[PDB]
């Protein structure tokens, strides 16, 4: 995440992080269940085998609340593909249930109108990770948030070199320094509702981080409600 | 605006339009309230809410 602010004691507690074989997180996940992570299906093929972190914060200290969990089935969505990161959605089953505690709950998935009509016309939504702060630097030590407001999707389609499907959606700032950024892919983009912090998106791609003129494009969740509902019944 | 469309038909959650009239619901681990109006949470870390 560049710019934005870190996730301060509690406020964040549905990140998930998916770590590699060295213990080093490559892309964020959004728990929705004891069960189940929400990630991107790119994210897929950045590590041969992978665990779930949840309730970290500071990957330099130990806050008594992290929990390592082993993934037991990935569901990668049949139609994505590298080639035009159309469907970039996966949800993964654990092995074990998480306990939920301090710093670790699952986001709530909405009803498809209601998300759109409610939650995707509010001014903005949150974004979160341990991704690089700046296009150039390395992964951030601490889980971080950012206000990221919903873009026009005219706008969004226009400031694009690459199709925007319509399982994508567009949602950042033109040129102010702020957006999501690497090692951020997978993770949750969620919509605040009377308090209760609804899951709206999945960090998916952008051309670069915080570029002027460019937007961070998100997966659609909305679009895949029932895909999501599905594969958490098996 | 009317209905779901003032201010959310005075639903804490979901507003789905039924016969003409405002009908409430809530995500899953939340139970509609008597007044059918607000959602309660059934037990404790219910999604969405920050654990503060
Ligand atoms: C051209 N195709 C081969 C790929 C493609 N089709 C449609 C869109 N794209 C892509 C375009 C760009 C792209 N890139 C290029 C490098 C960038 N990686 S990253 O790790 O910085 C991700 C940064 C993000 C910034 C904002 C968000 Cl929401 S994610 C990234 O996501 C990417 F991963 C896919
Ligand atoms: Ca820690
Ligand atoms: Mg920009």
């Amino acid at each position: 995440i560049v710019g934005g602010q870190e996730c301060k004691d509690g406020e964040c507690p549905w990140q998930a992080l998916l770590i590699n074989e060295e213990n080093e997180g490559f892309c964020g996940g959004t728990i929705l269940s004891e069960f189940y992570i929400l990630t991107a299906a790119h994210c897929l093929y950045q590590a041969k085998r992978f665990k779930v972190r949840v309730g970290d914060r500071n990957t330099e200290q130990e806050e008594g609340g992290e929990a390592v969990h082993e993934v037991e089935v990935v569901i990668k969505h049949n139609r994505f593909t590298k080639e035009t990161y159309d469907f970039d959605i996966a949800v993964l089953r654990l092995k074990t249930p998480i306990t939920f505690r301090m710093n670790v709950a699952p986001a709530c998935l909405p009803e498809r109108d209601w998300a759109e009509s409610t939650l995707m016309t509010q001014k903005t939504g949150i974004v979160s990770g341990f991704g690089r702060t700046h296009e150039k630097g390395r992964q951030s030590t601490r889980l971080k948030m950012l206000e990221v407001p919903y873009v026009d999707r005219n706008s969004c389609k226009l400031s694009s070199s690459f199709i925007i499907t319509q399982n994508m959606f567009c949602a950042g700032y033109d040129t102010k320094q702020e957006d999501a950024c690497q090692g951020d892919s997978g993770g949750p983009h969620v919509t605040r509702f009377k308090d209760t912090y609804f899951v709206t998106g999945i960090v998916s791609w952008g051309e670069g981080c915080a570029r002027k003129g460019k937007y961070g494009i998100y997966t659609k969740v909305t679009a895949f409600l029932k895909w999501i509902d599905r594969s958490m019944k098996t | 605006r009317k209905l779901c469309s003032l201010d959310n038909g005075d639903c804490d959650q979901f507003c789905h339009e039924e016969q003409n009239s405002v009908v409430c619901s809530c995500a899953r681990g939340y139970t509609l309230a008597d007044n059918g109006k607000a959602c309660i949470p059934t037990g404790p870390y219910p999604c969405g809410k920050q654990t503060l």
